[PDB]
């Protein structure tokens, strides 16, 4: 079955990493 | 900055923001004001993109919230990477949890967001506290990155 915990964790890591890259060094 | 008390205040500030119950006088810090904006933006995105997934878990108690939080946090940071964007997602997720708890908590208690704030600060301090310090803390790291242009 679909692992809820890992799916949430995977998405947050991705969104966190994505947003971090979006804002340049400032 | 970077001790439990400071991080707890940030976590509690954010939950009061989500719950629309801000503390009157004298208002949140510069850090908290910047954090509320970026974390809410992330929270909205996550709630949309994980809707059905989030519907299939029941946050019926603070212990349910604590265990779900800790399990999700462990998996999110298991690769050993820490960055400010990931730190923001921690706050976004406690916002998601308090909203689910308000809807689904079997015995609704009004001091629950304080309990959620506590275990959020515990995780942030114990797992990202050294990184935060090494990257400028809240004022010289987080705020410098995320404050308006």
């Amino acid at each position: 079955q679909e692992d809820i915990i890992r799916n949430i964790a995977r998405h947050l890591a991705q969104v966190g990493d994505s947003m971090d890259r979006s804002i340049p060094p400032g | 900055d970077c001790e439990f008390g400071y991080i707890y205040r940030l976590a509690q500030d954010y939950l009061q923001c989500v719950l629309q119950i801000p503390q009157p006088g004298s208002g949140p810090s510069k850090t908290s004001r910047v954090l509320q904006n970026v974390a809410f933006s992330v929270q909205k995105e996550v709630e949309k993109n994980l809707k059905s997934c989030l519907d299939n878990v029941n946050v019926v108690s603070v212990d349910t919230a604590r265990t779900l939080f800790n399990q999700v946090m462990e998996k999110e940071f298991e690769d050993g990477i820490i960055n400010w964007g990931r730190i923001v997602t921690i706050f976004a997720f406690e916002g998601i949890l308090i909203k689910k708890l308000l809807r689904q908590q079997i015995a609704p208690d009004v001091d629950t967001y304080k309990e959620i704030s506590y275990f959020v600060a515990e995780f942030i301090m114990n797992n990202t506290g050294e990184w935060i310090r090494q990257n400028g803390g809240w004022e010289n790291g987080f705020v410098k990155k995320f404050e308006p242009k």
